[PDB]
């Protein structure tokens, strides 16, 4: 199973 | 007679042509006269004809199998999360009543069979998870009543063909996740006038985002991202009318963001984070009822228009990396249920917003390298849905409020490089989370309190370059779980006690620059991860332990205290020249 | 960030019993707040601190992209598989501490492009084959413990090895050399 990352928003952070 | 069939005959043959370890298959009795209460198998209607076969997840192992397509009234197969492996066979045209197909999740390689074009009723192909390769077969432009194209996580290596433009039928494009020959957006994708998805994200999509993209009235999500898109974003989007989701994040996009963002009445995420664009975040796109805003690692500069505050949707906000100016909106978090606000490296100036998380659901508080000033709000004394506070590198000033010191989720406290000042309040006992405390560089004064051995899981003490004063409290040696201790240029007095044997996990101990008294602990040998030891400029006395030879110390300062007596013999090398200079009787 | 990227390849192969590496999320802009982490001002990762994590697993050679690195502390864990050559990039490193661990294989001949390492503690491991002659052209060479391997052949006694006690090469397969017991053909 590929896990498929999602349409949306990134996560990048501090 | 007329309508009379051998559909449980042909499933047996499916059964045949597949391994099934685990069974899922056992219900599928060849003695049975009909197969429609055979798991995965459904018949809609009269005539026992199977109209739906769902496999999912079954563990199957095999080649497809096209006898399945001797089933005449099949509209609905998934074979989803199995091992069904080689090509997809040409034959599989045969299905010709398929309205819904779900293949992945699978093993299938080689290139798509054009055939599947044949298939009139098709409305439904999903090969998410394929090993598929090759170019995307020209009679895909030709689909009749196709819906959703989903082509996601394959080996597809050709160009994004313009052709997929010409399925007016369709309402989701996914060719996401396919290391594509790199390819303009074709602007014949303007001419699917009833899609709802564009999702082409990691597709090596170069060149700019066509104008004709604002045509599609009905697209929900338009989603671009991870690819090496270039120019302007166009002001064209402004007429996608229905659009929630816009992701244009990680491109070589430059411009201004287009103020006709604001037009879109239903856009609640956008992410154009990690370009190069330029100039000032437009008020009309503000004053939209947004959830999420990225906006970070840009070339933006200018004020955060105060409109923002007024969408009652708002959790994120993430427009760190900028040259953003001016003060944040005086109502952020009042109207919003705000969980994620990043502003970090920008040139943000003025007091705090009091009320960021007056909807209690503000989880992480990012804002350093600005230069925001005043004192903490006290609203945030009793935000405890805080788990990452990082207020580093700003002009803030006062007392940190008692109750922000004792919230119960937060990992991360910094506030470092600020003019910080009072004491830690007893408060801090209440951190049953805190992982790690890095207050240094602030005016804090006083005692560490008792309440601070309390913490069990703290792994870094960092409160260097303040006033802190007294004894350390006998409850600090309590913590092992701490792994960093940095007290330097502080005010500390008194002795070190046989209680820092407790410290099994301490790599760092840098009590430099105290004024710290009495005999250095024969216990310090009993630190079996201590590799790094200052406790240079302070009156530490008497013979230095024999057991700080067996360390493995990679770093070792004990210059400038009163050490009395003959240097241990291992420690007598020209290596710790500079580690014990300062001591006069030594 | 790159550093970031390395590490987090790093904790996907080493296995983890006690989450030791929970905190080194690679959604962070850099690891300068990962425990077990040290930054330099610039941000850049001059210490990795992970002695005695109950570590299994192999290094990776993506651990040479960190540039800056000055302490790397594996010790006392039960890593498996190669020293990996990339280790050599390691241009600013100061101590290579890789000692209580299963390390198997040869001691990469890139070790010796580390002209500032004044710590290599190799000690308790399983490595064979024979001791690097680049290791003597490391000036800032004061501490070495290569003992309880399988090593063998010349022990080199010149440059930064010329001051080394028997006590760094002890219970090794087949040394030889003024250092050992045994001469050399
Ligand atoms: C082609 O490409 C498109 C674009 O990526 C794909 O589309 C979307 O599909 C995803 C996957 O299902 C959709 O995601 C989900 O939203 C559903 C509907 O949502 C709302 O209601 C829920 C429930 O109250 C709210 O929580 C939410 O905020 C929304 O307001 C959810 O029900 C789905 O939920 C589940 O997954 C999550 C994460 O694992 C779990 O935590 C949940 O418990 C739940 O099980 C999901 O979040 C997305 O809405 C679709 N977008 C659009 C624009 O259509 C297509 O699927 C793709 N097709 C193919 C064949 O590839
Ligand atoms: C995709 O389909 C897969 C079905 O083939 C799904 O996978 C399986 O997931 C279930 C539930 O999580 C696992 O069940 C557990 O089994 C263990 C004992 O297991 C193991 O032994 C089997 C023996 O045949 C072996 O195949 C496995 O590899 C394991 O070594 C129990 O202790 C648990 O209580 C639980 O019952 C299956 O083992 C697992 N099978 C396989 C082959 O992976 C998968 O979840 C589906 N994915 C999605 C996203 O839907
Ligand atoms: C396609 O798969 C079948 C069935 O095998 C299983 O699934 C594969 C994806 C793989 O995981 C195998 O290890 C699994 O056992 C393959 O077939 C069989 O071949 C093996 C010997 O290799 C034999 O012992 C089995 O009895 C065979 N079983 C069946 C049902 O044929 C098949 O070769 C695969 N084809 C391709 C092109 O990959
Ligand atoms: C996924 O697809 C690729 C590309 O077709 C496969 O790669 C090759 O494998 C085949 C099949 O044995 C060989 O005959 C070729 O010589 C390989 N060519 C290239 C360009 O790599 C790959 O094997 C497939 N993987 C899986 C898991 O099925
Ligand atoms: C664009 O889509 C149309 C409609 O699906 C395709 O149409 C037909 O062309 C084939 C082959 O020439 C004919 O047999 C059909 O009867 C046509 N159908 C209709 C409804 O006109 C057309 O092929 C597609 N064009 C491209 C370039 O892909
Ligand atoms: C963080 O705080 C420290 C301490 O206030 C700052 O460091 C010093 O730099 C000045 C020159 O600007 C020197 O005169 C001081 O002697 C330094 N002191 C110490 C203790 O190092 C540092 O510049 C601050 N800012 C940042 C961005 O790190
Ligand atoms: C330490 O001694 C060795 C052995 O004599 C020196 O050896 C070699 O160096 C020369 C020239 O530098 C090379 O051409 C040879 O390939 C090396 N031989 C071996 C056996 O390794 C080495 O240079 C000496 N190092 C110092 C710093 O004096
Ligand atoms: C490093 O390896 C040596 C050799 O394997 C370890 O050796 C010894 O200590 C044991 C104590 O339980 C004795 O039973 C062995 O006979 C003894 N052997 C030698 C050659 O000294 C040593 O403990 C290991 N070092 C550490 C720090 O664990
Ligand atoms: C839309 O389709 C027509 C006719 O097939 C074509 O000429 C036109 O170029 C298409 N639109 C775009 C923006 O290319
Ligand atoms: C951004 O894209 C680059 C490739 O251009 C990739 O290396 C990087 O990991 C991406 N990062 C994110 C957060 O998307
Ligand atoms: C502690 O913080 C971590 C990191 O944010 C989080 O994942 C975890 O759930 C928290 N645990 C508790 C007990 O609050
Ligand atoms: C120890 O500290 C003094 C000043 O506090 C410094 O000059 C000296 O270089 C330090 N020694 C080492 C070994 O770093």
């Amino acid at each position: 199973y590929v896990l498929v990352p999602p349409s949306g928003p990134s996560m990048r952070h501090n | 007679s007329s309508m009379d069939n051998q559909d449980g005959f042909i499933l047996q043959q499916v059964k045949l042509s597949l391994d099934d370890p685990d069974s899922y298959l056992s219900s599928w009795n060849s003695n049975d006269a009909s197969p429609c209460r055979w798991s995965g198998v459904s018949c809609a209607g009269d005539f026992s004809s199977v109209t739906s076969v769902d496999l999912s997840s079954a563990n199957l192992a095999g080649p497809f199998p096209s006898v399945i397509c001797r089933l005449s009234n099949l509209a609905h197969l998934s074979l989803y999360n199995n091992s069904i492996n080689s090509t997809l066979p040409l034959n599989i045209a045969a299905c010709k009543s398929l309205q819904t197909l779900d293949l992945s999740q699978n093993l299938l390689t080689g290139e798509l069979p054009q055939t599947l074009a044949d298939i009139p009723t098709l409305v439904h192909l999903d090969l998410t998870g394929n090993n598929f390769s090759g170019d995307i077969p020209a009679s895909f432009g030709k689909f009749e009543n196709l819906e959703v194209l989903s082509l996601v996580y394959n080996l597809l290596d050709g160009t994004i063909p313009p052709f997929l433009g010409n399925i007016s039928t369709l309402k989701m494009l996914n060719l996401s996740y396919n290391p594509f020959s790199p390819s303009r957006i074709p602007p014949e994708f303007g001419n699917l006038t009833n899609l709802e998805v564009m999702w082409l994200t990691e597709c090596h999509l170069v060149g700019q985002i066509p104008d004709s993209l604002g045509q599609l009235s009905k697209l929900v999500d338009l989603d671009l991202a991870l690819n090496d898109l270039v120019g302007h974003i166009p002001p064209s989007l402004g007429g996608l009318t229905n659009v929630v989701q816009i992701e244009l994040y990680n491109n070589s996009l430059t411009g201004e963001i287009p103020p006709e963002l604001g037009n879109l009445k239903s856009l609640r995420l956008l992410d154009a984070s990690m370009n190069q664009l330029t100039g000032k975040i437009p008020d009309e796109l503000c004053r939209v009822p947004l959830e999420s805003l990225n906006l970070y690692e840009n070339n933006l500069e200018g004020e955060l228009p105060a409109s923002i505050a007024l969408s009652p949707n708002l959790y994120e906000i993430r427009i760190f990396g900028n040259r953003l100016t001016g003060g944040l909106p005086k109502d952020l978090g009042l109207n919003s249920p705000l969980r994620w606000l990043d502003v970090s490296e920008n040139e943000f100036s003025g007091d705090l917003p009091a009320d960021l998380c007056a909807k209690g659901e503000l989880e992480e508080l990012l804002i350093i390298h600005n230069s925001f000033s005043g004192v903490i709000p006290e609203s945030l004394a009793d935000c405890r849905s805080l788990t990452r506070i990082r207020l580093a590198y700003n002009r803030f000033s006062g007392s940190v409020p008692t109750g922000f010191w004792g919230l119960p989720h937060v990992n991360l406290l910094e506030l470092v490089n600020n003019s910080f000042s009072g004491e830690i309040s007893k408060s801090i006992g209440g951190a049953s989370n805190l992982s790690l405390l890095i207050l240094s560089n602030n005016e804090f004064t006083g005692s560490l309190p008792e309440e601070i051995g309390s913490l069990d899981n703290l792994n870094q003490l960092s409160a260097s370059g303040n006033k802190f004063s007294g004894s350390l409290p006998d409850s600090l040696m309590s913590l092992g779980e701490l792994g960093t201790l940095d007290l330097h240029g502080n005010q500390f007095s008194g002795e070190l006690t046989s209680g820092i044997k407790s410290w099994k996990k301490l790599n760092e101990l840098n009590l430099a620059d105290n004024e710290f008294t009495g005999k250095i602990p024969d216990e310090i040998g009993s630190l079996s991860v201590l590799n790094y030891l200052d406790l240079s400029g302070n009156m530490f006395s008497g013979k230095i332990p024999v057991s700080l030879q067996s360390l493995k110390l990679n770093q070792l300062n004990l210059s400038y205290n009163r050490l009395s007596g003959d240097l241990p013999p291992s420690l007598a090398k020209d290596m710790y020249k500079n580690s014990f200079i300062g001591n006069p009787g030594l | 960030n790159l550093e970031g990227d390395a590490l987090h390849t790093l904790r996907v192969t080493l296995v983890d019993p006690n989450n030791v590496l929970q905190s080194w999320d690679p959604t962070l802009v850099n690891p300068c707040t990962w425990f077990h982490v040290t930054c330099n001002n610039e941000n850049s990762v001059i210490r990795v601190d992970l002695g005695n994590a109950e570590l299994s697993g192999h290094l990776v050679p993506e651990l040479g992209v960190l540039k800056n690195l000055q302490y790397l502390e594996l010790y006392s864990n039960n890593i498996t598989g190669p020293i990996p050559s990339n280790l050599g990039n390691l241009t600013n490193l100061v101590s290579l501490d890789l000692y209580l661990n299963s390390f198997s294989g040869p001691i990469p001949e890139s070790l010796g492009k580390l002209s500032k390492l004044r710590f290599l503690r190799l000690n308790n491991n399983s490595l064979t084959g024979s001791i690097p002659m680049s290791l003597t052209n490391i000036t800032t060479l004061q501490v070495l413990d290569l003992s309880n391997n399988r090593l063998s052949g010349s022990v080199p006694d010149n440059g930064s090895f010329s001051l080394f006690t028997p006590i760094s090469f002890a219970n090794n397969l087949d040394l030889c050399g003024p250092v050992t017991s045994h001469p050399c053909p």
